[PDB]
RNA sequence: UAUUGACGACCCCGAUUGG
């Protein structure tokens, strides 16, 4: 089945990644932000550089370059767990234990965790 | 504890001053009220770090390894973008702006009945 | 006198397109409108020198020795874009 | 009335100015 309402109907317009020149918030304007939807730019107030690393044996080879480290199941994200990714209001409030998953995007000022 | 939470971000209504919603301070001069330089930042590990090279990565009935990227000393590389991605996503956070990065979220989702 | 002359770009060689872009002083961004597409002969083509000069006096204008030592020395700049890259 | 079992990867550039 599916849930009543679309995620993005959730989120707060002024949360939204931004879609004018004037509405651009504080990150926006220090880091720089670009329309996805139109015309508008901006070029970030701030430059990372001159990136080094100090030491020079800083690689953990575990003693043989054949050797490699199998790791864990990094599987994809499932928004579809209603109870860990929606919030019970806009101000990002955990959702009630017990109830059943239709109560998840199930009214408008639900909001996004 | 789940290894993933989420920070509440807040409806912004309302939010004036510097935190608000702003026409931007732009480039073409220094502002007598406003900051500029140099900062000078070190990073240093507490967990290890992973930086996956994915241009020298290899495949083994389609299991995939990959190889710490090193730069044009010999060094591992880290790459500034990773760096900053890191510190914009804190900072979005601990500022509460808009969220830079928002993908399609426009279908209902679906679920199954017990 | 003035001959033409045609250019030899190098064998495998093609007219090149360098892009243009005006940068927003204030935004740091391009600019509405202003982008343009140069078409430029890649470094290294050749061409002939096309001079012919007639003398009713005897030896040649000292002036115009000056001149071809300063294309020896590469210094005269050609064509467009003289202050920006090319020429 | 709540039982039936266990598997599986994903994204591959997006938006804009073109005189």
């Amino acid at each position: 089945g599916l849930y009543e309402i679309a995620p993005v109907d959730l989120l707060d317009e002024t949360l939204k990644p931004a879609t004018d020149k004037k509405q651009l918030s504080p990150a926006d304007r220090v880091f720089g932000w670009v329309n996805q939807r139109g015309n508008g730019c901006y070029k970030g107030q701030l430059r990372i550089h001159s990136v080094t690393c100090q030491h020079d044996d800083a690689i953990d080879d575990f003693g043989n370059q054949n050797f490699s480290v199998p790791l864990a199941i990094l599987g994809q994200p499932k928004p579809e767990q209603a109870r860990f990714y929606c919030a019970d209001d806009r101000k990002g409030i955990p959702l009630e234990d017990g109830y059943d998953r239709d109560d998840g995007y199930s009214d408008s000022e639900q909001g996004l965790r | 504890h789940n290894p993933y939470n989420f920070v509440p971000a807040l409806p912004r209504d309302g939010i004036t001053g510097d935190l608000g919603d702003c026409a931007p301070a732009g480039h073409s001069y220094y502002h007598g009220d406003k900051y500029s330089g140099r900062i000078a930042v070190k990073l240093t590990t507490v967990t290890p770090l992973l930086i996956p090279d994915a241009s020298k990565e290899e495949i083994n009935n389609n299991h995939k390894t990959y190889p710490v990227r090193i730069g044009k000393d010999g060094k591992p590389y880290l790459p500034p973008t990773s760096i900053k991605g890191m510190l914009r996503s804190a900072y979005e956070a601990v500022t509460n702006s808009r969220l830079a990065v928002f993908e399609d979220h426009d279908s209902r989702l679906a679920y199954r009945m017990p | 006198i003035v001959d033409d002359a045609v250019i030899h770009i190098p064998n495998n060689a093609d007219v090149e397109i360098r892009e243009g872009v005006g940068i927003d002083r204030h935004f740091g961004t391009a600019a509405n409108g202003f982008k343009y597409s140069r078409a430029v002969i890649p470094k290294g083509s050749k061409f002939k020198l096309p001079l012919t000069f007639d003398s009713q006096d005897d030896g040649l204008p000292n002036a115009l020795i000056q001149l071809l030592c300063a294309l020896e020395a590469g210094d005269i700049r050609l064509g467009a874009a003289k202050t920006r890259g090319l020429g």
